RNA sequence: GAAAUUGUUGAAAGGGAAGGGCAUUUGAUCAGAC
RNA sequence: GUGAACAGCCUCUAGUUGAUAGAAUAAUGUAGAUAAGGGAAGUCGGCAAAAUAGAUCCGUAACUUCGGGAUAAGGAUUGGC
RNA sequence: UUGGCGGAAAGGCCUUGGGUGCUUGCUGGCGAAUUGCAAUGUCAUUUUGCGUGGGGAUAAAUCAUUUGUAUACGACUUAGAUGUACAACGGGGUAUUGUAAGCAGUAGAGUAGCCUUGUUGUUACGAUCUGCUGAGAUUAAGCCUUUGUUGUCUGAUUUGU
């Protein structure tokens, strides 16, 4: 959501030229980061390996108002509210390894070739 | 911490308000004093005395004096301390003329 | 340096100056030296 | 550095102002000596 | 509790559109039969 | 108060200080302006702008239904003590 | 390992010496099978990663602050860890205007009063005038300079063949 917005030098850090400081959207997010941190600490989580593993925003129902236009017209003046979810997780080590055996099937020609190499060298 | 010092400064507002819109001269002189104190004392927050507000606005919105003599003081913060433990507080100085004076340090008593 | 040789009857002229302006460029300069200004005006109240 | 004014005696035969004063405009370029540090060689190749 | 439309995760492709048809390579997945 | 003036400008009583704000001062705009020399050559066309302008004194043509035209046109003066 | 040559994209070519393996130049001895009648029947080089062991060396950029030789915003150009450093002031220079406030005057068209009865009589008012006074004010905001005063100089993010 960046069309025809201004450019700034503080987008260099992210490889972008269009960046912005959504103070209202920031304060809403860091209020929910505080809530999740309290929820994690109430669960006994360490709070030092916590990271934001999931956060999503989708659209709430619109809020309606009216605009007055020239020559006696009425147009919509609407708010686009948000639902916000986020999850903080403890970071852990590698999940697993040593995958399945993946049994291999050899034809009789391939089996003989293998035995030929074993016979031919130590 | 340390450096609770107070010093006397002369600010050249004539070079700072040069070519500014007339309805903005006194309001912008307010923002210049805050930027001036931040430079010389390093404090993010700067408080202006109401009688210094009078000194700026004495001759209307577009009659700001060319030079003002200021008493800028750094002090400990109190009352539910904000991020800055120190703040700058700025007084006007009652002199006949503000031209020809050098910055001086005021003793603490 | 010039990339070519030009006689041009204008580039071979020997230019010998006669007078260089040293009046102030910060206004309508009136004097060439501080000594010249002191002679024309005389003594001022700044002078002791 | 800037502009300044010069007076010099013009010398060109066939002109109205020959051997007669002309006021002239010049520009002064400030040129201290340059310090030689390094040298580079350029080979001539089919691609420049 | 559908669709248009949207967010997140996953997969893939992208030198001035995209989408489609015949054929096959590659990757993912899968029924039958034994 | 100025002033012929319930003009225009400033002030007293009374009432407001309401119109999203902040930073910079690119182009092009809206509104306000000034320009050497020329002076309508611009343009359908002086459109727009400029010039004149209050008051006192002097002077005032053609024409006319004799009432006007007329503030015609054209000159001078203007403060303070 | 010795010595050269080659810069057009050389990045390869030639050469001296010794060591080592093989040699089908010629004549012998042993082994192969069963992948079953074919199934490419797997022998190449691209890049990357994780390990060892052996050497090699210990930076910057961006944000933020700052300048205006730049500028709509980005971008550009400068400066900043202790110094012919930077900044805020002050001083000087350079410029603009045209002679500041204050005080004094036997200046001043005149008017009015006073008695000590003038003869520069004094006093009160009085646009303006003269002197201190080319004075005073302003002077970088995109002017120049500085043996002066004061202060400042380790915050954030990111980048690896």
């Amino acid at each position: 959501f960046n069309s025809s917005i201004g450019r700034t030098a503080q987008g260099k850090e992210f490889g972008v030229t269009k960046a912005r400081w959504p103070a209202k959207s920031v304060k809403f997010v860091q209020g929910l980061l505080q809530n999740a941190a309290a929820n994690a600490e109430a669960k006994g989580l360490d709070a030092t390996k916590l990271y934001v593993s999931h956060i999503q925003v989708n659209q709430a129902p619109k809020q309606r108002r009216r605009t007055y236009r020239a020559h006696g017209r009425i147009n919509k003046y609407e708010s686009s509210p948000s639902h916000i979810e986020l999850v903080v997780t403890e970071k852990e080590e590698a999940v697993a390894k040593a995958a399945e055996k993946k049994v291999v099937r050899l034809t009789s020609r391939q089996r003989g070739r293998i035995a030929a190499q074993k016979r031919i060298a130590a | 911490l340390k450096d609770v010092v107070t010093r006397e400064y002369t600010i050249n507002l004539h070079k700072r308000l040069h070519g500014v819109s007339f309805k903005k001269r006194a309001p912008r002189a307010v923002k210049e004093i805050k930027k001036f104190a931040k430079l010389h004392m390093g404090t993010d927050d700067v408080r202006l005395a109401p009688e210094l507000n009078q000194a700026i606005w004495k001759r209307g919105v577009k009659g700001v004096e060319y030079r003002l003599r200021l008493r800028i003081s750094r002090k400990r913060n109190e009352e539910e301390d904000a991020k800055n433990p120190l703040f700058s507080y700025v007084e006007p100085v009652l002199v006949a003329s503000a031209k020809g004076l050098q910055t001086v340090v005021v003793e603490e008593d | 340096k010039s990339l070519y040789t030009n006689t041009s009857r204008k580039a071979l002229e020997e230019v010998s100056l006669k007078w260089i302006d040293t009046a102030s460029k910060f206004g309508k300069g009136r004097f060439q030296t501080p000594a010249e200004k002191h002679a024309f005006m005389g003594t001022l109240k700044k002078d002791l | 550095a800037g502009m300044t004014t010069i007076v010099r005696d013009l010398d060109r035969p066939g002109s109205k102002f020959h051997k007669r004063e002309v006021v002239e405009a010049v520009t002064v370029v400030d040129t201290p000596p340059v310090v030689v540090v390094g040298v580079v060689g350029y080979v001539e190749t089919p691609r420049g």
